[PDB]
């Protein structure tokens, strides 16, 4: 059994998307998180209606705003 | 939550304050709590897209707001010393 | 209070059952998946997990993700 | 959330509760009844209908003192309110006969804020 | 104590986005998260759905009234 | 510590370089600003905030502010 924060610990410094509760999507590098699962982004690129708006640069992603995170790949 | 220690020095002070259903109020702020719940007196609330409403007092949930404008005047450092 | 929500949880975990969650801000949308972990908050680990779209009867594979708790409005087996 | 059911005055946790209080929700007067606010909720009974209406506090995005056109609680709902065969935001009042107790039922109120 | 009395009742419930189901009470913990069985999904279409047992979160039911 | 080496490091770096951040907000508004301090749940004091939406791009001046937290969805350690 996995469990959330054994996963998203296994997902540090590898490259994720989070997809928000409000629809946009943001690739990039997870940095870190923290214990609140806020979430620290490199490389970024703003995903909107499935479409890029922007790369980015680095992020922070605040925890309540998140819908899913997952693995590239 | 330890900047809410800055909002609880804010008694007398004229604020608007936008919630996040975009309604926004003017009033004076007679007290905010731990959990930022904001009271006000004398006070203008605009629902979004209607007229404003008046009232003697409100108070209104920490977790409904989004951000308050601050008098322009208001001493930021001063305040922010713990 | 006869029936414990985690209880079933804790039995969709055992039983890798596919699951359906609806959404709190979303309609349109559904989240699909087997859960493999959870927490007390009710964040889920999916395994094999889907966005399902009813307008467009369409869907989008996701592979394994962490999808967190405070968006599940109903968790329903499919 | 917000449970439409009889209301009877709660045998724990009840701060104030006061009859003769009509209450309106958008531009409907519902009827006049008894509020009961306590810990974990705030609710009202109608003397002329079955069920009143419990909101939890959570529920209640803000409150204050208003007029309407007399001395009145104002509060807030943070979605629509679909009471069936009687009634995103809702605005409500509580219109007592006696203005007195306003002030009352106002740090009532504030005092249930504050507990969740 | 407050949902006891609406146990093994026939509930409909109002729920966040426009949604709403109907079914009956069987469980509910501190966070009035609820165990509803026999759960039917009012579609907007007016469809009905058996949905079977679920979990719904306390935080999403603007509306409870009881079928009973 | 935590606020140097986790995500929050984004605000210290903001707060110690003094340098703008841009924060999407809910309903598409964005916030262009400094911070003047944060706490662990991302509440800010901010100054010379320009606000910025859409309706055709929209702005105003908002001189100091007072940001919940939990009102924020991104925050960019570079704006532009």
């Amino acid at each position: 059994p996995l469990n959330p924060k054994p996963f998203l610990n296994g997902l540090t410094g590898k490259p994720v998307m989070v997809k928000l509760k409000w629809g946009m999507e943001y690739k990039g590098y997870l940095v870190s998180v923290d214990g609140y699962m806020n979430m620290q982004l490199a490389n970024t690129e703003e995903y909107i209606d499935g479409a890029l708006s922007g790369h980015l640069g680095e992020v922070l992603i605040r925890c309540n705003n998140v819908l899913y995170i997952r693995g590239v790949e | 939550m330890k900047l809410v220690r800055f909002l609880m020095k804010l008694s007398h002070e004229t604020v608007t304050i936008e919630l996040k259903n975009g309604t926004q109020v003017h009033g004076t702020i007679t007290g905010v709590d731990v959990s930022m719940n904001t009271h006000l007196k004398a006070v203008k609330m605009t629902l979004k897209n209607r007229e404003p409403v008046q009232l003697e007092t409100l108070s209104i949930r920490g977790n409904n707001i989004r951000y308050f404008i601050l008098p322009d005047s208001l001493p930021l450092d001063t305040l922010l010393v713990d | 209070v006869m029936v414990q929500p985690i209880n079933l949880i804790f039995r969709y975990l055992q039983n890798r059952s596919r699951i359906q969650v609806w959404l709190y801000e979303q309609v349109n949308m559904r989240i699909e998946g087997c859960i493999i972990g959870f927490d007390e908050y009710m964040n889920l680990v999916l395994d094999d997990a889907e966005e399902i779209h009813s307008k467009t009867k369409s869907r989008k594979q996701l592979g394994r993700i962490m999808l967190k708790g405070d968006n599940i409005t109903l968790l329903q087996s499919v | 959330m917000v449970l439409i059911m009889h209301v009877s005055p709660p045998e724990h946790g009840l701060l104030y509760t006061a009859n003769n209080i009509k209450l309106k929700l958008g531009d409907k007067v519902v009827g006049e009844g008894t509020v009961y606010i306590a810990q974990n909720t705030l609710s009202w009974q109608p003397t002329e209908l079955a069920e009143g209406i419990s909101i939890e506090w959570k529920q209640v995005s803000l409150h204050g003192i208003s007029s309407n056109p007399r001395k009145c609680i104002y509060f807030m709902l943070d979605h629509k309110v679909e009471w069936n065969g009687v009634y995103e935001v809702t605005e409500c009042w509580l219109m007592p006969e006696d203005i007195a107790t306003v002030d009352t039922m106002y740090s009532a109120m504030t005092t249930c804020q504050a507990l969740h | 104590p407050e949902l006891k009395k609406f146990m093994d009742k026939k509930l409909s419930l109002k729920l966040n986005g426009g949604r709403h189901v109907q079914g009956i009470l069987r469980g509910f913990d501190p966070f009035m998260n609820l165990v509803i069985d026999e759960c039917v999904e009012m579609a907007t279409s007016g469809q009905q759905n058996n949905i079977g047992m679920v979990v719904i979160r306390g935080n999403s039911i603007i509306m409870l009234e009881a079928l009973e | 510590e935590e606020f140097n080496t986790g995500p929050l490091s984004v605000l210290t770096q903001s707060v110690k370089n003094n340098t703008q951040v841009l924060i999407n907000c809910r309903n598409n508004k964005k916030l262009l600003g400094r911070v003047k301090a944060f706490d662990r749940h991302c509440n800010m004091v901010l100054e010379n905030v320009k606000e910025m939406w859409t309706e055709v791009n929209k702005d105003r001046y908002i001189s100091k502010m007072f940001l919940r937290g939990d009102s924020v969805i991104v925050v960019l350690r570079n704006p532009l």
